[PDB]
């Protein structure tokens, strides 16, 4: 009579619905709170805008999208329930909301790169609205490219008879030659071209991310700042972030040795951080001139790169390259023994605090030693950045892969397990096409409180 | 016989 139909379980269908649902909940609730809680306020602001487009898109899948698929799609296969118009419209809406959504994550991923990877170059100079134009721009292309839809998609009567009413589907109903060329169209700029661009751009993010030395928040801890003369642990006269000044007792020669205007004892924010500019830089400059610290400097990370500037800081280079034998294992990755090593008398702790928390650091080349303050401003840019790629990838792959079978496995592997395991793919893949959908508000709030940096 | 639905 009317043979199209689909065996798939009860069991899998209620399944499938809670996941969506429980997607439902997480995806509609982040998306609104996200565009709502951002409509309220440089260069960041671009960011922001970037991010309110994207929620409104997945919002927009979300309601549009999931309530008729999961009925027609899911649960009734047959007939047709909302006519032409239902037909073509739903396919439209379908296709212009995803261009939307890949476009935007795109131009994200390549707003980001730019300001981090080329800060004054591109962020502060180039980037800056109206940006406006370009979300504009991406709309439109969404649109525009999801025109052919209109076309392709329709509605066909397949009963066996080809008359009867419980037959009428949505399909398309263009030469199956062109349905070919549209979808593969599709598969590129919806997927392919963004996919390209997200990964190796977020890749470069996190490649840059990981060898940025976090050395000056690192020594913000230990360090602290007063910007009004005190005594430190040996009792000298310091300022500002642990800056050492005319050791010599006493109160005088220190408020003198206030260089650079008359200090009177103190000084003032901008003032106490230049001075740690040139602090760090002094040090890594010893660093650098000296034939036992530098070669082992060389080969180190990011993370003991910074603890031997801790060091090197707090000690300068001629105490740090009193530890021969530890820099000869240090050089050595000999991370386990190069600690027990510094942990013997190292005459330095007379500080075991200090030294307890840059030796765990050396050891495990990790922030944990830090709290959980934002030190770990790097390293959660890192993990956000591979998450990026990773969920983007993840919830449209199969999606794609299950839309290009439906014109190429054509002919004529078509068996009954096949017809089968193509709708289970298809419970699979819009199950996971909807998770994009809740995946990035979540994920997308921990990148725009990742900014730290700048 | 094949998939109607995309």
């Amino acid at each position: 009579n009317s043979d199209l139909d689909v065996n798939t379980d009860i069991y899998s269908k209620v399944l499938v619905t809670a996941i969506y649902l429980a997607l439902f909940v997480v995806g509609t609730v982040g998306n609104s709170v996200t565009l709502f809680t951002l409509a309220r306020k440089s260069l960041q602001s671009t960011v922001h805008y970037h991010l309110g487009s994207l929620a409104l898109s997945d919002l927009l899948i979300l309601l549009l999208a999931m309530p008729v698929e999961l009925y027609n799609f899911i649960w009734v296969h047959h007939p047709w329930a909302f006519g032409d118009a239902g037909c073509r419209g739903y396919y439209f809406l379908r296709d212009a909301c995803t261009y939307a959504t890949a476009l935007n994550v795109a131009s994200l991923s390549v707003a980001r790169y730019l300001a981090i990877c080329h800060p004054f170059k591109a962020k502060t100079l180039m980037s800056r609205s109206r940006t406006k134009k370009f979300i504009s721009a991406i709309w439109l292309a969404s649109a525009l490219l999801a025109i052919p839809m209109l076309f392709t998609m329709g509605l066909q009567n397949r009963s066996a008879d080809g008359t009867h009413p419980g037959g009428l589907v949505c399909t398309p109903i263009v030469d199956t030659a062109t349905v070919k060329v549209v979808i593969q169209v599709n598969t590129f700029m919806s997927f392919l071209f963004p996919m390209l661009v997200i990964s190796i751009l977020n890749t470069v993010i996190a490649n840059k991310l990981t060898v940025m030395v976090n050395i000056f928040e690192m020594l913000r801890i230990d360090e602290g700042l007063r910007l009004k003369i005190y005594k430190d642990t040996e009792g000298y006269y310091t300022i500002g972030i642990g800056h050492l000044l005319t050791k010599s007792p006493s109160l005088n020669a220190a408020k003198s040795e206030l260089d650079k205007r008359n200090t009177n004892g103190v000084i003032t924010k901008d003032e106490a951080e230049k001075l740690f500019n040139q602090d760090v830089d002094a040090a890594v400059r010893g660093i650098l001139r000296n034939a036992k610290l530098k070669p082992v400097y060389d080969s180190l990370d990011a993370v003991r790169r910074a603890a031997l500037i801790n060091m090197v800081f707090q000690m300068g280079e001629t105490g740090v390259a009193g530890f021969t034998n530890s820099l000869r294992m240090l050089n050595n990755k000999r991370w386990d023994e190069a600690a027990v090593n510094l942990a013997k008398s190292r005459w330095y702790n007379q500080t075991p605090n200090r030294a307890k928390r840059v030796i765990t650091t050396f050891r495990t080349g990790t922030w944990d030693a830090y709290g959980s303050g934002s030190v770990q401003a790097l390293r959660h840019g890192v993990l956000v950045a591979r998450a990026v790629v990773i969920a983007f990838v993840v919830c449209w792959l199969p999606y794609h892969v299950r839309r290009l079978m439906f014109c190429y496995i054509s002919d004529e592997q078509w068996t009954t397990f096949l017809f089968d395991f193509y709708h289970y793919f298809y419970m699979l893949t819009n199950a996971l096409a909807y998770a994009s959908s809740a995946i990035n508000p979540i994920l997308y709030n921990l990148v725009s409180a990742n900014f730290r940096q700048v | 016989r094949r998939p109607y639905i995309l």
